[PDB]
């Protein structure tokens, strides 16, 4: 699960950690086994014009369930109508830009993050990696292990 | 009746740099203040009140400062949408009461 | 953006008074459950007070009878009047908009210290 977040919010990706990005945007379970990795992409995703193509989530109706994709285009509001018929009050929009540009300090440099989640229920496991190809000794009494 | 005077009236600074805006009072306003940014088209928006506390969520790029009779708001790195008008509202006598400024127009290029 | 920002922090001699105020933006307060929490430096947190959307407020026991919450709904802001700050009340106070079962407390403030001379 790859994504882009603001540098100062990487500390919120943790088991049961509480905040904004981990409560309304993307929430990992409390007993989540697997690992996350994060790179300071202070070059990969930035433009002097503002690499804010991405809009993180700043308005949510209810806390997140673990791994709950919540892509939405709505208007968070307070009273009856949204801003289509109202103005000023109750015209809020959850998609806020990032504004990634190079002048930003480290704490605000777009970190690219990648999280691996290994599921182990009913596992006819098809992905390992122990192929040890040792150099076959010859002409000596040797213990061998040929395909088992 | 404390009269506040903002400065400058207008300001045009190249993109990517810092911006410093001063609003000047005539008596002791200690650390009782606020700053509103009324982007053209909707209600104003408060950025930083009192002496220097950075509003929640609000990117650290903004900075408020000053105390006594003189205060200043400062922005680290202006983005394209930061162009708006700003007003400093003081309330050292709150029980309904507030007093606004003449406003300042901040732009880009 | 939706936020809770605080003011009033400073220094006052014991037994003196102070008033903390909380202003909001992009979110309403009049129709929102408001709740003031505090933290002593280095210690945990404790629910201090709450004001509803109809006005019926509540306060923690340590500060019951001494603090009074109010809010200028007309301009979307919160207030908390305090008096008789004693040796306990030295803490950092946070403003929060709590929903409860439908989304727990989320937007918090950087905080503001309120200590006494000694």
């Amino acid at each position: 699960d790859s994504f882009v977040i603001r540098g100062n919010e990487v500390s919120q990706i943790a088991p049961g950690q509480t905040g904004n990005i981990a409560d309304y945007n993307y929430k990992l379970p409390d007993d989540f086994t697997g690992c996350v990795i994060a790179w300071n992409s202070n070059k990969l995703d930035s433009k002097v014009g503002g690499n804010y193509n991405y809009r993180y989530r700043l308005f949510r109706k209810s806390n997140l369930k673990p791994f709950e994709r919540d892509i939405s285009t709505e208007i968070y509001q307070a009273g009856n109508k949204p801003c289509n018929g109202v103005a000023g009050v109750n015209c809020y929009f959850p998609l806020q830009s990032y504004g990634f540009r190079p002048t930003y300090g480290v704490g605000h440099q777009p970190y690219r993050v990648v999280v691996l989640s290994f599921e182990l229920l009913h596992a006819p496991a098809t992905v390992c990696g122990p192929k040890k190809s040792t150099n076959l000794v010859k002409n000596k009494c040797v213990n061998f292990n040929f395909n088992g | 009746e404390i009269v506040m005077t903002q400065s400058p009236a207008t300001l045009s600074v190249s993109p990517g740099e810092r911006a410093t805006l001063s609003c000047r009072a005539s008596q002791s306003v200690s650390s009782d203040l606020a700053w509103y940014q009324q982007k053209p088209g909707q209600a104003p928006r408060l950025l930083i009140y009192g002496a220097s506390t950075r509003a929640t969520g609000i990117p650290a790029r903004f900075s408020g400062s000053g105390s006594g009779t003189e205060f200043t708001l400062t922005i680290s790195s202006l983005q394209s949408e930061d162009s708006a008008v700003y007003y400093c509202q003081q309330y050292n006598n709150w029980p309904p009461g507030y007093t606004f400024g003449q406003g300042t127009k901040l732009e880009i290029k | 953006e939706v936020q809770l920002v605080e003011s009033g922090g400073g220094l006052v001699q014991p037994g003196g008074s102070l008033r903390l105020s909380c202003a909001a933006s992009e979110i309403t307060v009049s129709r929102n459950y408001m709740s003031w929490v505090r933290q002593a430096p280095g210690k945990g947190l404790e629910w201090v007070s709450v004001m509803f959307a109809g006005g019926s407020t509540f306060y923690a026991d340590s500060v019951k009878g001494r603090f009074t919450i109010s809010r200028d709904n007309s301009k979307n802001t919160l207030y908390l009047q305090m008096n008789s700050l004693r040796a306990e009340d030295t803490a950092v106070y946070y403003c929060a908009r709590d929903l409860g079962v439908v989304g727990a407390t989320d937007y918090w403030g950087q905080g503001t210290l309120v200590t006494v001379s000694s």
